[PDB]
């Protein structure tokens, strides 16, 4: 049987909300504001207090291709298929987090950052660590619980950390003024897969600790984040262009952006 | 509001009509799998 | 068992696993390629097809679904197990027991998955790219896998076309080894050589139209056959030969279309094919057929229809070949009729308890 | 049916369809021509003809019309059926039931006619260049065409001196 390197398979495929659809696109409609409403007076007017202004954020539904060329022992017909099936599902892991606009889904971070606080609808909020090279010296993971309670109660009812492996690795780190390890103990737990009362995700395209990179984050990405696809894969078994490589065709489609703006917060390594 | 509602469209995508009568219908076509048909006519009559 | 669970970490658990990769080409070139692996399909899954069999369930089978008789199903159903070792069918429930809809489902586009303990978990019928995943995951379980016996597999069967590979391959090249003979070759009946005073010459088209048209008219053909054809100098007639006249590959094709015969089990005298006497008079070829390679077959499909649909039913049913007005057990049928209706020791009501008769 | 309606069209309506063009060339060098093809359809037809009927109409077929006997009938019948595939049988009725002429008609010079729904509405025998247009637009019918089977014609019939030609 023939051996690959094993990737990594965590893909914020089963955090996010996966929508079957059959168009070319998918609209979520989100109100980007509130009601208004007001406590009425009793001799006044009282008239059109206010209504949410809706908005329309299209999720492109674009498409995935790799195209290998196929050139007794092994049976490349199932390999290849189980190969090309999991880099479809690891190189769209890479677009639901730091993908770009152009043809292909974009991911939350790249969806121009304000600081909380300051909060909009049209952006996503982090809140800074203090040194800009690592968690401050002083008190480390103060961070890691203002990020948490800096994001809303009714979102935290089911929400996650995404980190990449050596993000995790540097929050292991953490330890009090004795060097006790903040999270697991001991050198004989292992990963306790419940930070902070919330699972983790070690998800490897995030970015790791540097000057300003937003290497932590934390949502009830179900609300925040929707994958729109199509189920099947395509397999196009090519008996004709190259008599001497079959050049098998597969093909994925899949979209997705934020749907909601407030579920989803960063932590800034900066100041 | 307005990106709420959606159009609704035809149930078939519809064309310009044009004419069918094209002298097929007058001709005679023969079914035939070739490359070619020779027809085989007679210019002139015999001497009598 | 105990063993399965340790075997499923190996390979993978909760992964397709395909097994066969040929499968999708020996059906083209063994069962719509020659006659001999084709007739010899067709000659078992109509054969049990057609023997009845003995329990309500058996009206499932009689009216599957639309487009689909009794007969066609299990046509459908061996005629998957002969070419791919692997029989399958879907159940669709719309009421709890009994389910009302059987599909064979073809063995090219389904695919395993070990699951946790070793027994099957998932079933995925892939099409194009597109999957099903099928559960097995509770008690009725939608699909009875009916293996052939594999050896060295854990999941598929072994496929008599796989075992006739070689067979196959050597009969689909001699026979089309004397199709591109008959349309590749130039045999002459011979060849007016023309030297000339030199060692070479040309003749002009002049006297070449006057070759052909004395050639053409008066040597060729069946009325022509035998003139005295003068030479003079110059030309001269070899008339060639065609020396591997009959027979081109002729018994290596014969060899090789008695090997496919012989995997999936069928006598040589029932599918036609040349060769010594084995069998002698149908009564016996018929009769080895339906107790070699087609009732032990039918036996063990029917072993797992009635053990995977009495998983809808409460109760468990069996469900066997009837072994009895089959006509072609007729002669082990009168071998014991007339051994105990001879045997006048032994009082009536005796005997109708040995032949299987209701008493009186 | 509702298919042979568009299969007439296509053919063109209300114009002879002549089928096989040799088969009056196999005829000469196949059954005139060597002894095999030659005994084998008088092998055959002279064993149908030989062969009694179970039912008045029969009266008609012992005796058709002068010189052609009730076993030279069938003899003239299957000749050309084992020779070209189809058998013709003109009936002429002065009265209108049981018609008291039966003919075997050669299928060399009989060419049929698709009609509008496909199936015949025209016979045409023609010798010569002479015509006779034989009506199909009736109830009696007065030709009966015995077709052998064709699987790629909708006309005619595969006549296996066809197939051993």
């Amino acid at each position: 049987t023939i051996r690959g390197v094993l990737r990594s398979t965590a893909s914020l495929r089963q955090i996010a909300s996966v929508v079957n659809v059959e168009a070319t696109s998918f609209d979520v409609l989100v109100d980007k504001t509130d009601m208004g409403s007001g406590w009425a007076s009793e001799t006044a007017a009282l008239s059109e207090t206010a209504t949410p202004q809706i908005d329309r954020i299209t999720i492109p539904l674009h498409e995935l291709a790799a195209m290998p060329k196929a050139s007794s022992a092994f049976d490349i017909e199932t390999w290849l298929a189980n190969r090309i099936a999991d880099k479809f599902a690891r190189a769209e892991a890479a677009a639901f987090i730091s993908g770009d606009g152009v043809d292909k889904p974009t991911g939350f971070l790249t969806k121009t950052k304000v600081a909380n606080g300051a909060w909009a609808w049209g952006s996503l909020g982090y809140v800074a660590t203090g040194a800009a090279g690592d968690f401050a010296a002083v008190n480390a993971s103060d961070a890691v619980v203002d990020l948490v309670y800096a994001l809303g109660a009714e979102y935290r009812a089911n929400a996650s950390f995404v980190m990449n492996s050596k993000t995790a690795g540097a929050v292991r780190k953490m330890k009090d003024a004795d060097g006790r390890f903040l999270w697991a103990d001991s050198l004989a737990a292992g990963e306790p897969a419940r930070l902070m009362g919330y699972p983790v995700l070690i998800a490897e395209d995030m970015p790791d600790i540097a000057a300003n990179a937003y290497a932590i984050a934390f949502g009830d990405f179900g609300n925040g984040y929707t994958i729109a696809e199509r189920p099947d894969l395509r397999v196009l078994r090519d008996p004709f262009s190259a008599k001497p490589h079959v050049l098998f065709y597969a093909s994925k489609r899949v979209g997705g952006d934020v749907s909601d703006f407030a579920a989803i917060k960063l932590l800034k390594f900066a100041a | 509001g307005g990106y709420l509602v959606d159009p609704q469209t035809s149930e078939t995508i519809r064309g310009v009509l044009r004419s069918t009568a094209s002298l097929r219908q007058i001709a005679s076509v023969v079914n035939v799998e070739a490359t070619s048909f020779d027809v085989l006519v007679d210019k002139t009559d015999m001497g009598s | 068992s105990v063993t399965g669970r340790i075997v499923a970490m190996a390979s993978g658990a909760g992964r397709p696993v395909w097994g066969p990769r040929d499968t999708v080409s020996l059906m083209r070139t063994g069962f719509a390629g020659n006659p001999v692996g084709f007739r010899s399909v067709k000659l078992i899954a109509e054969a049990t097809a057609a023997v009845p069999l003995i329990c309500p369930v058996l009206d499932l089978l009689r009216r599957p679904n639309a487009g689909q008789g009794r007969a066609e199903l299990f046509e459908a159903l061996i005629g998957q197990i002969l070419l791919s070792g692997n029989g399958y069918l879907e159940a669709v429930c719309p009421e709890p027991g009994v389910p009302r809809e059987l599909h064979v489902l073809r063995s090219d586009r389904m695919a395993v998955v070990p699951g946790a303990d070793g027994w099957p978990v998932g079933y995925d019928y892939t099409v194009g790219g597109r999957k099903h995943r099928f559960d097995m995951t509770g008690h009725p379980d939608p699909i009875c896998h009916i293996k052939s016996f594999h050896p060295t597999d854990d999941h598929y069967g072994l496929s008599p076309m796989q075992a006739a590979a070689v067979a196959l391959d050597v009969h689909n090249a001699a026979s089309a080894w004397s199709k591109a003979l008959l349309d590749n070759a130039a045999r002459p009946s011979g060849a007016i050589i023309y030297k000339g005073a030199d060692g070479q010459g040309v003749l002009a088209p002049e006297q070449y139209e006057r070759l052909i048209f004395e050639m053409e008219t008066h040597h060729q053909g069946a009325r022509n056959a035998g003139r005295p054809m003068l030479l003079e100098g110059g030309l001269d007639w070899k008339p060639m030969g065609f020396s591997p006249s009959d027979m081109e590959f002729h018994e290596t094709k014969a060899a090789a279309a008695r090997e496919i015969a012989l995997a999936f089990g069928v006598p040589p005298m029932l599918i036609g094919i040349p060769g010594d006497a084995t069998y002698a008079n149908y009564a016996e070829a018929n009769r080895a057929f339906y107790r070699l390679t087609v009732l032990p077959l039918l036996t063990r499909v029917s072993a797992a229809l009635a053990w995977w649909l009495s998983g809808y039913l409460g109760a468990q049913i069996e469900l066997k070949p009837d072994l009895d007005q089959v006509p072609a057990l007729a002669v082990e049928r009168d071998q014991l009729w007339a051994r105990i209706g001879a045997a006048g020791f032994l009082s009536n009501s005796e005997k109708r308890v040995l032949l299987g008769l209701p008493p009186t």
